[PDB]
RNA sequence: CGAUGUCGGCUCAUCACAUCCUGGGGCUGAAGUAGGUCCCAAGGGUAUGGCUGUUCGCCAUUUAAAGUGGUACGCGAGCUG
RNA sequence: AGCCAGGAUGUUGGCUUAGAAGCAGCCAUCAUUUAAAGAAAGCGUAAUAGCUCACUGGUCGAGUCGGCCUGCGCGGAAGA
């Protein structure tokens, strides 16, 4: 509703193409593409992107705000992108990368092997945290969720794969 | 930067029991703080606590400011009793005079962030009333 | 345990309580419970709800009750046929009156009143509503 | 997980949600808060 | 001071009451002293909201029935036994 | 704050602005409660307890409150430009006090515009009667 | 809930009104099959368990009074900790 | 707050021992109340003569 | 009622899932061997013995357990008695 | 509602307690600076301390909020 109300900005010289509901956006960073929900009308008038319902649709303004949020997300992605850093808290918790292949030494009989898509790459300035940047917010969040769900940590001390800005709620095992 | 005042009566040095390591939570010494407190309390009476504020800095050269003795013990000495009260609403303890309340107010007006003495005078009067030191 | 000192007779018919009721209005207290439907309030249930309301009010205010288990019902102890005469006296209840105030409260806020009456709904199988004393 | 009939909001910072037709309460302030009906 | 739009109920009765309650109308009657008894059909939620006030059974209201103001006041009431419906509301002329 | 409280407050500020002419500006964009305490204590020592540091600089509050007197504040109301009163004396020295407070560790959100009370420019008025 | 061991009839060969209340700490069990109503059988079993545990609670007081009794003959006549002399009854 | 049950008994002695038991019980109660502890009497089975108690539980 | 054979055991199992339990989702008063648990999952195990005129239960050694039942409280035109 | 911020002074109120200083519990539960402060509503420790919240200052801004009667839904609902 109020999300679709707000106007949508795009940079200058960014090749944004609309084909019905199929909206792709490409620039100096890269290309982000998806076909949008059918409950939305889209049109562009020389400086803006507007979202609204289609005639005879129940979830009209709601899905219009949805598509508004989606297109702003991919606009920011083609401008600079979104960054994530999967950080480990623990005694000797480390990892590595080979382009997009990851080893995990967190107490297994085989060090786990992980894979990332071509959209995400990782470097290792440190060996306890991995720095991996990209332009796909949902892809990098999926990578975060995957390397978190490999071994979801415990609630007692704070030992496992957590997030950069997260603070651990300490439930200490009562003696 | 770590503005926590935790001090005891100046009569006894090295307040290890009451706070102890609480004053030494950082890497600063526990003897220098006591020496500075004694140096500040040399020119005033001994046997009463004095609050001192602290902002510890890295160079092991602490900057501190002292304050007047607490108004709690001030009104304690004014009433001439050591214990405040037990269930104040039920029973009467002592009689507290407006003039001596005003004089207790004027001696700590310099410490307190109050310009008109009347407002903080009625403040301490209400404090005494709530404690059971009826005005 | 609300129960008569003496009754008119030891048993009585099972009885009927249909149609509309007469305990429509509030009589003694500020806050009450309505039961639109139909059922039965055991003496244990009535005493339990009274104790629970005392619990919630912390002995502030008063409690009131309108219906009484003055009718000692005869149910049949299990595994006995329809015959052998009427059954045996087993317990005491009162049945549910559409529009009746059952338990009453005063001296405590409306929020605590609805809380305690929902707790009456959670100590009784009967359908409820929150009522107060009517202006004339 | 919790199996009851009367599910209720737990504290000032939980969240009633609908997930596949059943009420779900979660509050990471208490890892216990994960309610359920059925 | 509430000015309420109400009409004259030609035929009364129990079946009439049931159909009027289906069609969102509940009755009331004008009386008082020596005057001729007339009875009216009221606007339900309007009356409920107006009598939710504390002054309904005290103040001198005004009734528009067949294009005329009538000054009446409360005397008595009947209510639905187990629902928020005022079975009857009573008027004494002012 | 509801409508009646707003009406009494707006009448109060109308009376205050009618009685007093001089004004000075501040803004709590980076104004800590330490700065607020310093300013309120300086006001309490300079003048009475009615010295206020309230912020009524909204899009529809100060501009709509000023028309009784000093209508020039239509350029002042918006953009978080607070109002501080200076009743006693002509050309009181509380004007430069807010500039000095801005100088000592502030974000420079006051702008020291000064409301051009002597019809002077937005710069400091270095000379005051003594 | 199990079958009442009669001789017997074909209805009691079905009835699971035999109620056995077993107390898990003490291991004491009592069976009730007096009535063909299983609620009353359960109540009777609970009451009998109450009674029978009130005879294990009652044979402990006697057992410890058998130990209180020995103290009467366990008094040793010598090495006094306190001494009272004369009717003046002075402590020492 | 501790709970102690103590017994004072004459042993297998004569009326002199019973009399001594009575006197010692009285002095014991007086000293205990002086020391500030409370008590209750459980058993006070009598002896064979006047002012002679056989055993008492405290 | 001019007849539809009962309890337990054996073979075959049957099927239920309503799970006892491993195999799989969570709380924990769940740190890790390790259990208290609220449950999905019936493909499958659902022991070996002593006592018992007898599913019931206790005991000994494994161990996931030795489920609750319809099968006319299985199955007797398959066995026993 | 998000967003930058205050959220104090008497006060470290007094007990009983092993220290209780806002948080183990009880009593008064209020006075001042009053845009704001509730002897504390949460987190915590050893006693603190500290971090919050209620409340109120600064922004996007036209809409926002809680009772009711009715139509149809949601879960309570696992067999041989
Ligand atoms: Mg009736
Ligand atoms: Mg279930
Ligand atoms: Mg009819
Ligand atoms: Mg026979
Ligand atoms: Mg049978
Ligand atoms: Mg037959
Ligand atoms: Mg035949
Ligand atoms: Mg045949
Ligand atoms: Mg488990
Ligand atoms: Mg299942
Ligand atoms: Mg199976
Ligand atoms: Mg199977
Ligand atoms: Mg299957
Ligand atoms: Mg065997
Ligand atoms: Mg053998
Ligand atoms: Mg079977
Ligand atoms: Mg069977
Ligand atoms: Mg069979
Ligand atoms: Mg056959
Ligand atoms: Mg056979
Ligand atoms: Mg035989
Ligand atoms: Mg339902
Ligand atoms: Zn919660």
């Amino acid at each position: 509703s109020r999300v679709a109300k707000a106007p949508v900005v795009v940079p200058a010289g960014v090749d944004v193409k609309i084909n019905g509901q199929v909206i792709t956006i490409k620039g100096k960073n890269g290309e982000l593409t998806r076909t949008l929900n059918d409950a939305v009308e889209v049109k562009h008038a020389d400086n803006t992107l507007t979202f609204g319902p289609r005639d005879g649709y129940a979830d009209g303004w709601a899905q219009a705000g949805t598509a508004r949020a989606l297109l702003n997300s991919m606009v920011i992605g083609v401008t600079e992108g979104f960054t994530k850093k999967l950080q480990l808290v623990g005694v000797g918790y480390r990892a590595a990368v080979k382009g997009n292949v990851i080893n995990l030494s967190l107490g297994f009989s085989h060090p786990v092997d992980h894979q990332l898509p071509a959209g995400i790459t990782a470097e290792c300035p440190t060996q306890t945290e991995i720095v991996l940047k990209g332009a796909d917010k949902q892809v990098i969040g999926q990578v975060a969720a995957d390397l978190r769900a490999y071994r979801r940590p415990e609630p007692y001390k704070g030992k496992g794969v957590r997030y950069a800005d997260e603070v651990v709620r300490t439930k200490e095992a009562k003696k | 930067q770590a503005y926590v005042k935790l001090q005891v009566a100046a009569g006894m040095a090295n307040p290890s029991p009451p706070v102890g390591p609480a004053l030494g939570q950082q890497g600063v010494n526990i003897m220098e703080f006591c020496k500075a407190f004694n140096a500040k309390t040399d020119s005033i009476e001994k046997g009463l606590p004095i609050p001192v504020v602290i902002t510890v800095y890295a160079d092991r050269s602490f900057t501190f400011v002292t304050k007047t003795p607490p108004a709690a013990v001030l009104l304690k000495k004014a009433a001439g009793i050591k214990s405040g009260s037990g269930k104040p609403n039920k029973d009467k303890v002592g009689k507290i005079s407006r003039a001596q309340l005003q004089e207790i107010a004027q001696t700590k007006a310099a410490d307190m962030t109050g310009a008109d003495i009347e407002a903080m005078t009625r403040s301490i009067e209400g404090t005494a009333r709530s404690m059971g030191l009826v005005v | 345990m609300l129960q008569p000192k003496r009754t008119k007779f030891r048993k009585m018919h099972k009885g009927r309580n249909r149609g509309l009721a007469q305990g429509t209005d509030v009589s003694f207290g500020s806050f009450g419970l309505k039961a639109v439907g139909r059922g039965r309030l055991t003496a244990r249930q009535i005493e339990a709800a009274r104790r629970a309301m005392t619990r919630a009010v912390k002995r502030q205010g008063k409690i009131w009750i309108r219906v009484f288990p003055d009718k000692p019902i005869t149910e049949k102890p299990l595994a006995v046929r329809m015959g052998k005469g009427k059954g045996n006296v087993e317990y005491w209840v009162a049945l549910i009156q559409p529009g009746k105030v059952l338990y009453e409260m005063d001296g405590v806020p409306e929020e605590l009143a609805r809380e305690a009456f929902k707790l009456a709904a959670a100590k009784l199988p009967i359908k409820t509503t929150f009522v107060t004393k009517t202006v004339m | 997980m919790k199996v009851r009939a009367s599910v209720k909001k737990l504290c000032r910072n939980c969240k009633i949600v609908k997930r596949d037709g059943v009420i779900r309460v979660i509050c990471s302030a208490e890892p216990k808060h994960k309610q359920r009906q059925g | 001071m509430f000015t309420i739009n109400a009409e004259v109920r030609k035929e009364q009765g129990k079946g009439a009451s049931r159909r009027l309650r289906a069609a969102n109308k509940f009755p009331a009657i004008i009386y008082g002293g020596k005057e001729a008894p007339l009875a009216i059909e009221l606007d339900h939620d309007k009356v409920m909201n107006m009598q939710a006030k504390a002054e309904f059974y005290s103040e001198v209201l005004t009734i528009v029935v067949d294009g005329k103001e009538i000054k009446v006041k409360a005397q008595d009431v009947q209510r639905h036994p187990y629902k928020p419906k005022l079975q009857h509301i009573d008027f004494v002329r002012a | 704050a509801l409508n009646l409280q707003d009406k009494q407050a707006i009448v109060a500020e109308v009376s205050e602005v009618a009685k007093g002419a001089l004004s000075a500006v501040v803004a709590d964009s980076r104004g800590v409660t330490v700065d607020k305490m310093t300013e309120l204590r300086k006001a309490g020592r300079e003048a009475g307890v009615y010295m206020r540091v309230v912020r009524n600089t909204l899009l529809r509050r100060a501009v709509e409150g000023t028309p009784f007197e000093c209508l020039k504040d239509a350029f002042v109301g918006p953009t978080l430009i607070a109002y501080s009163m200076e009743h006693p004396g002509a050309a009181a020295r509380l004007f430069k006090e807010f500039a000095k407070a801005n100088a000592k560790f502030e974000v420079k959100a006051a702008a020291f515009e000064g409301e051009l009370i002597p019809a002077s420019q937005i710069d400091r008025l270095a000379t005051l009667p003594t | 809930t199990t079958r009442s061991q009669g001789n017997g009839g074909q209805n009691v060969n079905k009835v699971n009104s035999a109620v056995r209340a077993t107390h898990l700490p003490t291991g004491i069990s009592v069976l009730a099959q007096d009535s063909r109503s299983q609620l009353d059988n359960k109540k009777l079993a609970l009451a009998r368990l109450k009674e029978k545990l009130a005879e294990m609670e009652l044979q402990q007081l006697a057992e410890q009074a058998q130990n209180h009794w020995n103290n009467h003959t366990q008094v040793q006549r010598g090495n006094p900790v306190r001494t009272f002399k004369g009717t003046d009854f002075k402590s020492t | 707050m501790e709970e102690k049950i103590i017994q004072i008994t004459a042993g297998r002695g004569p009326l002199e021992c019973q009399w001594v038991v009575a006197k010692v019980l009285k002095t014991f109660l007086q000293e205990a109340t002086q020391a500030g502890i409370s008590y209750t009497i459980l058993s006070r089975e009598e002896g064979d003569a006047n002012l002679t108690v056989k055993s008492v539980t405290l």
